[PDB]
């Protein structure tokens, strides 16, 4: 990385952080070239790193953001703005509202500045189509152009899909897959790629744990499947793991446990959608693999 | 609550539009991300030009007849199921009904000043009743259930057309879109490129994620700058000669095609298209 690009990167981060604590609705306007530069440079970093991340503590694991940029700035207040802390996000950075651009541009800016201390996984909202998601595509063509959205899809196609923290915590957006027997299957997935409608990559971003299902059941989303509690236990024993860390679903207190606290669902976007008054959570992992949970109030 | 031109009440957890008549010179009212469940006391805000109800719980469009000067109406990401209550807004120039539950296009016959119509992410199944919108510059119908392109002949002023993520199977009905400059038909079921003879002003053509197997019938699109054809079935390298007439072409997407299996994929494109500076996601050296 050049030093002239470092100072331009510091300018982007500074302008994105000037609205900290302001009105939840104020926007930061970056030039189209600066946003594209964030997409292209971070795309090279995503491809230069494994599609299955192998991370080490300490780091803080956050859930869904859903374009709530002012709740992202709150996460960095509780946990510490980089590089004060290492971060791992579990996808779904863009959605409704008109702040999904500032959300993804700040995360990509931190990814470029701290490539080995800041990590982003791929959620089901980081797809390359508008078959199911339309909010982010609507925001791009509206503040800029449709081509800028196409550049984001190029960057989204290179995002990693799963992460293993200290060989004990398996992290992904959706959950387990009926086609996931060895971790090499995840590394075997080549990038860039669009999220398919079926297979290993699809279930890693769409599956959900269910309490009333034994084995693999149909998902009410119409995509992927749902897995039961006993499926999680055999996955942890087979691969010698201690915890599955996922997101995708909304939970009231920001985190919820499944299969006798062998799986946790992290949701870091408080007050999601309308009147459902959920909170945000952030799981910290220290050097001895001890998990603490910080809660953010809506 | 002051008396200025702009009033911005986003994420204020407001559940009722109560007591807004105090504004004497309000021109833009922003009520995004609230608990508003019905449109109510907006009558005395006659001087209103922009109304933004982005992401609320509105189920019915109503009580908007007094705003005869309204130009921009945004009721996106709500619970709307039918189009109504917009017949009095004669000077509407922008209408946003994004991500609702609208099933058909209707009650838009009086909007003679509309330049932009956003009906994306709905349940629309047919293109209907837009024959009176002769001043439309942009029509967004992405993410729906439309099966056939039709009833577009009156939109001679249309410049941008987005039909992504629908159920189309053949390109047609663009015979009178002579001023069309951007066309997006990605993620459909189109199998052949045809019906673009009258659209010479095209600068953007997106037909990715379809079932196209040969590049034909675009020799006359000399103004092409962007051509997105990823996720198709292109097999013949000789088809790229159809695009040699576009000397301002800067970007081509051809990845995840049978042509990308060639060990010299990125070189044969920039040799056949020397004007292109971006192949797929990366730039040309
Ligand atoms: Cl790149
Ligand atoms: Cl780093
Ligand atoms: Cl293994
Ligand atoms: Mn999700």
């Amino acid at each position: 990385m050049s030093d002239s690009e470092k100072l331009n990167l510091d300018s982007i981060i500074g302008r994105l952080l000037e609205v900290q604590g302001s009105r939840p609705g104020k926007n930061v306007q970056l030039t189209e070239n600066e946003i594209r530069g964030l997409c292209l440079k971070s795309r090279e970093i995503f491809l230069s790193q494994p599609i299955l991340l192998e991370l080490e503590a300490p780091l803080k694991i956050c859930g869904d953001i859903h374009g709530q940029y002012y709740d992202l700035l709150r996460l960095f207040e509780y946990g510490g703005f980089p590089p004060e802390s290492n971060y791992l996000f579990l996808g779904d950075y863009v959605d409704r509202g008109k702040q999904s651009l500032e959300t993804i541009c700040l995360l990509l800016a931190y990814k470029i500045k701290y490539p080995e201390n800041f990590f982003l996984l791929r959620g089901n909202h980081e797809c390359a189509s508008i078959n199911r998601i339309y909010g982010f595509y609507d925001e791009c063509k509206r503040r800029y152009n449709i081509k800028l959205w196409k550049t984001f899809t190029d960057c989204f196609n290179c995002l990693p899909i799963a992460a293993i923290v200290d060989e004990k915590i398996f992290c992904c957006h959706g959950g387990l897959s009926p086609d996931l027997q060895s971790m090499e299957q995840i590394r075997r997935i080549m990038r860039p790629t669009d999220v398919p409608d079926q297979g290993l990559l699809c279930d890693l971003l769409w599956s959900d744990p269910d309490k009333d299902v034994q084995g693999w059941g149909e998902n009410d989303r119409g995509v992927s499947f749902t897995f039961g509690a006993e499926v999680v236990a055999k996955f942890l024993h087979k691969h010698d793991l201690d915890l599955i860390c996922r997101a995708h679903q909304v939970v009231e207190d920001g985190y919820e446990f499944f299969a006798k606290r062998q799986l946790v669902t992290l949701f870091s976007a408080p007050n999601y959608c309308g009147e459902f008054d959920n909170a945000g959570a952030m799981m910290s992992v220290d050097e001895t693999l001890m998990c603490s949970f910080q809660i953010l109030k809506p | 609550d002051r008396d200025a031109e702009d009033v911005d009440l986003n994420h204020y957890r407001i559940g009722k539009i109560e007591g807004f008549e105090v504004l004497k010179k309000v021109k833009t009212l922003c009520l995004r991300q609230n608990l508003i469940k019905c449109i109510e006391n907006l009558e005395e805000l006659q001087s209103l030009r922009e109304l933004d109800l982005y992401d609320n719980q509105i189920k019915k469009i109503e009580n908007l007849e007094a705003l005869t000067e309204l130009e921009i109406l945004d009721i996106s990401f709500n619970l709307l199921r039918n189009i109504e209550g917009v017949d009095k807004l004669t000077r509407l120039k922008k209408l946003f009904l994004v991500n609702n539950k609208i099933s058909k296009i209707e009650n838009l016959s009086n909007l003679h000043q509309l330049q932009m119509l956003e009906l994306g992410s709905n349940r629309i199944r047919a293109i209907e009743n837009i024959d009176t919108l002769t001043n439309l510059e942009s029509l967004f119908l992405g993410k729906n259930k439309i099966t056939k392109l039709q009833n577009l002949d009156a939109l001679t002023n249309l410049t941008v057309l987005s039909m992504q993520s629908n159920r189309l199977t053949k390109i047609e009905g663009l015979q009178n879109l002579v001023n069309l400059r951007e066309l997006y038909l990605s993620h459909n079921g189109i199998e052949v490129i045809e019906g673009l003879e009258n659209n010479n002003k095209l600068t953007m053509l997106d037909i990715a994620s379809n079932r196209i197997k040969k590049i034909e019938n675009i020799s006359h699109l000399t103004e092409l700058q962007e051509f997105w054809m990823n996720d198709n079935l292109l097999e013949s390298w000789s088809d790229l000669d159809e695009l040699k007439g576009a000397r301002s072409l800067e970007t081509v997407y051809l990845e995840r095609n049978p042509l990308q299996k060639d060990p010299q994929y990125r070189r044969k494109v920039m040799l056949a298209l020397p004007s292109v500076r971006q192949i797929d996601a990366t730039f040309v050296r």
